[PDB]
DNA sequence: GGCCGCTCAATTGGTCGTAGACAGCTCTAGCACCGCTTAAACGCACGTACGCGCTGTCCCCCGCGTTTTAACCGCCAAGGGGATTACTCCCTAGTCTCCAGGCACGTGTCAGATATATACATCGA
DNA sequence: TCGATGTATATATCTGACACGTGCCTGGAGACTAGGGAGTAATCCCCTTGGCGGTTAAAACGCGGGGGACAGCGCGTACGTGCGTTTAAGCGGTGCTAGAGCTGTCTACGACCAATTGAGCGGCC
């Protein structure tokens, strides 16, 4: 026969295309999906964990850390005000705030 | 029995845009949340766009919309160009 | 002096 | 009750013991009708909120529309809509229910007016009744009235387009004087989407006390009005020496 | 009688993180009134969650399902 | 040797934004979610990864109130905040 | 011979006035043409030659109009918790800021 | 610039709906900032969906859908 | 006889049975959701239009008008709090002034 | 379509002496789709968040009872369950 | 004015397949409970920073007044664009067959938590 | 000018979370077809952009003056800070069995859909 190569590879992703595909027929989203919804979908969720973990792993440094912890995700989506506008309404858990002290307060 | 992740995916990104820094599993959790969530809104907004046109398909088309109406700002337009260059190299 | 609302809104007819 | 009787009156008036003759007439009249504003339809837009009183209350003697009534305390008075219906306490115009005030004439003011009975603070007294002009109208029967070389003047400013004119028909509030330590002052009451102007005390005003509000007098005459208010804070004449239009 | 079990100084703690510098002294009822409140309608909706599975058990996930419905969408749980 | 009032004050502010952990007691929070859940169905039961979510949301939800409790508090030209701040933040925010 | 004028009303009063009125009625309260201008002119940064219906406009006017009215009531709340009567501009930012815009 | 065609006194009968007795001088700039930002975003996604359905008109169903998106849902247009 | 009949309601329940299977709920509609949904639907709009009735009489008028319907809904504790982020056309608000406004 | 038929005959059921215009009709309109794309929605994450396949009157009861406040949500179950009786006999 | 037909969609009985409800079972997990540690919460004393009510002032926005301007009415016209019938041809769901990518469990190890004095930043007199 | 306590700091210790590894299911990939969605042409028509004249209301504008935004202050309460004492939150540990999660079988429920039928709109007489 032929061999068979990922999806993914075809796309030149690293996230999924198959068990993204899978979870649009599986999820009820709409009666039929297109050979290129999959694809498009999973280069946006890829490139915004990309843009996401870019903040983090700075993050990270500034802390003088290795590892990407809670709090990193949490400094990184807060200290960006386009993602800070995506995610404003979402509780990241054992995450924490910004360092942030109003001006009137301290002499 | 075996269950659906986002782990082993999250991590190959991690590798590729940073080659020496690991992840904890609590942010490996808030990844996989943040992978679902911003799926589900995709597609949510994809099959409203779908729904009010009339369509039963949701195509590369409907997606960039949703996706458009999704990202506030510069980020938008990154998205999008990411998005159409996957898709035509799907194409080759 | 109130039939005047029905120039500015009319009813609804379901005939 | 002597303004009551045309004959007496008139008789009386030519001997000096009364003032002279004018139609009396129970509220302001105007002569030309005007576009009627969006506001006309006020008669049915100002309800007020006020809670409409139980019969218990209203058995007790409960003050309907009191003092916390929501259109009182923008002077807006009550319609035939109010919640509170005939037991509404905030349609004093409507109900031509003014103080008791008598016509006296003074040593040497000429004619003035006083209290009856003893009248509370902020209670109304009377309202400026009138025939409504226009500015040509108005400026009509001030060259009529500068022609027949009246003393008295008895126009008042109700809005930018409406001047009250009580010079030949009008009520007992004309003779009110003026003071510059007043008692009484006016107040531009909403009447069914229609403006008036009403007298109201400014503080306990005991039976028999000389009712007296600040006119504010636009002086347009050549000549000066004098002012006999006796206070210290007399500003000489109606207006002052400061000649307007 | 649990609500009393908020402590005095984990108010102040919760109101330090949010970067309040004094608190008077009738905040820590107000502070108890709204946090009765909020989990009364979170508890609310993910027992009514728990109900419908039939299970006796609340589990993360109806926790997680109910603060997204009111638009919380917390992370970290899946 | 005492630190004028306020020092220790912002002292706590900066090491608990700083820090990342709960504030709350556990299990007196705990003991909370089980008593008010017991009027909505009685003999329940709960995960533990379950009753931390709900501090989570709990904690967080605080803390955003707070923060937009101070602006109140600064914004009537005061420091201190008192319970009208809380009303006039949850009135603003549509509760 | 001068024409007497009465008390002005006093400062405010006829604003409530307005107050009432306008919260009464049900009605557009802005001009239909040049809230019809606005929506086209920044419309012309996202799509050049666009077109639009007049329940369209409409429907724009009853959002932007209820969404100002929303916006007014929750910062008069503000100017009246700083124990002032008079609406700023900085009552407004933090009636946004609040809110979470 | 026809954000100056959003009137003083249009902005003063909106403040006059929301209950405000009195306004300063510098809330006529603000507001319109403010409106202009607010159309900015309902505009934006009713000309998206517009574009979607492959369509030069905007209809009353896309500004609604828009302010749905927002999360104003607005009844009459429907 | 219709379902409706048989409900005993007045809402179709053919056209909420057609749009959840055709507006893609889920992959199976059963046979209770239809009557169930339909009833609810006819519920919230016989308390609208309770209130709403109730509004216009104390408003002396015999015709609901959207302004009737925007009293309707925000005179009542439950129904704001359902319709708290909802705008009504030509609704207006509720007549309200704060107590320190008031001379 | 619209449910505007239906709407006056639930109308005269509450209030004999009474009509109804055209925008107050339309914002009925506008009314029954979004309450009806709310439960329907939420019926479909219960039903998504459970594994299930159908929407059946127990995921509409449980997505009206999350949906409705209290005292509504009781008024609302009770017609709803009276009318699924009636449905089956 | 009222009766016969159409176009649409609502309902029925049946076949058909497979989603779900019952029933059994396993073992993860939550729960109740004990005893000690040791950090936290509590109650009080103290004095300072602050919230507050009063006060005098300035200036700012109001109500009022008049003119200037273009926003509504309305009617009429051109045609851009939206809504809507047929054809076809392309794309996608579906059912089969095959195999390797991804997940669960299993060592091994190394980054952060713990432990301490060092040395520097910040706030009090 | 300079007391005194915390944070970041460098050093090593210590340990359980990470992360790399093997095993081997199950779900993704390739592949075929039949089917119908929607891409497109082709047409129609209806509201939309556009024109103008014309009215009169609203908007713009300019003013006096008095309300309130505001700064500054004196008072005194009340909250922050620090302590010594009290106690329960936290941990590690015990053991029980509720019930979460699962697999399996079979029953009935719903999709499909052909056929059966009326509702509501409409034209014809």
């Amino acid at each position: 026969r032929a061999k068979a190569k990922t999806r993914s590879s075809r796309a030149g992703l690293q996230f999924p295309v198959g068990r993204v595909h899978r979870l649009l027929r599986k999820g009820n989203y709409s009666e039929r999906v297109g050979a290129g919804a999959p694809v498009y979908l999973a280069a946006v969720l890829e490139y915004l964990t990309a843009e996401i973990l870019e903040l983090a792993g700075n993050a990270a440094r500034d802390n003088k850390k290795t590892r990407i912890i809670p709090r990193h995700l949490q400094l990184a989506i807060r200290n960006d005000e386009e993602l800070n506008k995506l995610l404003g309404r979402v509780t990241i858990a054992q995450g924490g705030v910004l360092p942030n002290i109003q001006a009137v307060l301290l002499p | 029995s075996r269950k659906e992740s986002y782990s082993v995916y999250v991590y190959k990104v991690l590798k590729q845009v940073h080659p020496d820094t690991g992840i904890s599993s609590k942010a490996m959790g808030i990844m996989n949340s943040f992978v679902n969530d911003i799926f589900e809104r995709i597609a949510g907004e994809a099959s409203r766009l779908a729904h009010y046109n009339k369509r039963s398909t949701i195509t590369s088309r409907e997606i960039q919309t949703a996706v458009r109406l999704l990202l506030p700002g510069e980020l938008a337009k990154h998205a999008v160009s990411e998005g159409t260059k996957a898709v035509t190299k799907y194409t080759s | 002096g109130d039939s005047e609302s029905e120039i500015e809104d009319e009813t609804f007819n379901p005939s | 009750d002597d303004f009551r009787d045309p004959q007496r009156w008139k008789e009386c008036a030519k001997q000096g013991k009364m003032p002279c003759y004018f139609d009396l007439i129970e509220e302001n009249v105007y002569l030309t009708e005007r576009k009627k504003n969006k506001s006309h339809r006020d008669i049915k837009r100002m309800q007020c909120e006020c809670t409409p009183l139980s019969k218990d209350e209203r058995a007790q003697g409960e003050i309907a529309c009191g003092e916390d009534c929501l259109n009182r305390l923008l002077m807006i008075e009550c319609s035939s809509r109010c919640p509170n219906g005939d037991y509404c306490s905030n349609r004093r115009f409507q109900r031509k229910q003014h103080a008791d005030v008598e016509v006296i004439l003074t040593e040497k003011k000429g004619w003035g007016l006083r209290a009856a009975k003893d009248l509370p603070s902020n209670t109304f007294v009377l309202e400026y009744c009138g025939e409504v002009l226009d500015h040509k109208e108005f400026k009509a029967r001030v060259k009529e009235y500068a022609r027949n070389k009246n003393i008295h003047y008895y126009f008042m400013a109700l809005k930018n387009d409406e001047i009250i004119d009580a010079t030949q028909k009008g009520n007992c509030s004309r003779f009110m004087n003026h003071s510059c330590e007043p008692n009484c002052e006016t107040q531009k009451w909403t009447v069914n989407g229609q403006l008036r102007v009403g007298f109201f005390t400014t503080k306990l005003v005991p039976s028999g006390s000389e009712l007296t509000f600040d006119y504010q007098f636009q002086r347009y005459g050549k000549e000066a009005q004098k002012c006999f208010c006796g206070s210290a804070n007399c500003r000489g004449y109606l207006g002052g020496e400061n000649r307007v239009s | 009688d649990n609500i009393q079990g908020i402590t005095k100084p984990a108010i102040r703690r919760l109101a330090r993180r949010g970067g309040v510098k004094r608190i008077s002294g009738l905040i820590y009822e107000e502070t108890r009134g709204v946090l009765k409140v909020f989990l009364e309608n979170v508890i609310r909706d993910a027992v009514t969650y728990t109900e419908h599975a039939k299970r006796k058990t609340v589990t993360a996930m109806d926790v997680v399902y109910a603060l997204k419905r009111q638009g919380r969408t917390l992370y970290g749980f899946g | 040797h005492r630190y004028r009032p306020g020092t220790v004050a912002l002292r706590e502010i900066r090491r608990y934004q700083k820090s990342t952990e709960l504030l709350i007691r556990k299990l007196p929070f705990q003991r909370l979610v089980r008593e008010i859940a017991q009027d909505f169905k009685t003999d329940l039961r709960f995960q533990s990864s379950a009753v931390m979510a709900l501090q989570e949301a709990s904690e967080a939800y605080l803390v955003g109130l707070f923060e937009d409790t101070n602006l109140a508090a600064i914004h009537a030209k005061r420091v201190t905040i008192m319970p009208k701040d809380i009303q006039l933040a949850r009135r603003i925010r549509g509760e």
